[PDB]
């Protein structure tokens, strides 16, 4: 739906 | 059309170096080309299948390579936990059956748990132990994992003798193997150029 591809595939952490 | 193909030889090439990285045990290297990796994300890069499988492996890899940060998250879930349920994705996606991932989901479970236990979260590691090992190891093992977190005893064999970097590469080797050969175009030129 709104998903990115940045999303679906995030390789770096969100909170670090 | 013309920066899509380069998109995705940029793409190709830094994950070839990010497992080059993580292969040589140089993490702090493999961090770097990670966030190139993630700034590459919001550019075109074509069909999402050419691309799928190697950010699929990547993303495992990068919640596997901050596996021991509990201060981080990638879900809103422990690093380790993602990487299970990117494992869960690369089964699917992947065409795979369940035995064939099944050592591999086998060592990201435990490890999730017992580095829980290494850094004295007890309440972490028995909530891991019951989402993810309850319905899948063995009763034994399981006891056994409880029985050192009701004791907090860091002292058993099991804590003791893990090893995070046998783990990794462990993942990495395996992660490896659903991956075709090609040597990255960018790598390729930069022979031919030097």
């Amino acid at each position: 739906s709104q998903e990115t591809f940045e999303e679906k595939y995030r390789l770096s952490p969100t909170l670090s | 059309r013309l920066e899509e193909a380069v998109n995705r030889w940029v793409l190709k090439f830094y994950f070839h170096e990010a497992l080059r990285a993580f292969r040589g045990s140089r993490y702090g290297d493999f961090r770097q080309i990670r966030d190139i990796m993630q700034a590459l994300l919001v550019r075109p890069l074509g069909k999402e299948h050419t691309v799928s499988r190697l950010l699929r492996v990547m993303q495992c890899l990068s919640r596997i390579e901050e596996g021991e940060n509990l201060d981080c998250s990638f879900d809103m879930l422990t690093p380790l936990e993602s990487a299970i349920n990117v494992l869960e994705m690369i089964k699917t996606e992947f065409t795979l059956t369940e035995a064939v991932v099944e050592s591999s989901r086998k060592l990201v479970k435990e490890a999730a748990v017992i580095i829980c236990i290494k850094n004295k979260e007890f309440e972490k590691a028995s909530k891991i132990l019951k989402k993810h090992m309850s319905k899948d190891t063995t009763q034994k093992l399981r006891n056994d994992l409880l029985n050192i977190i009701r004791e907090k005893n860091l002292a058993h064999p099991v804590i003791q003798n893990f090893s995070y970097e046998t783990f990794q590469q462990k993942m990495l080797r395996f992660l490896e193997s659903h991956l075709d050969d090609a040597e990255p175009y960018l790598l390729t030129m930069a022979k031919k150029a030097l």
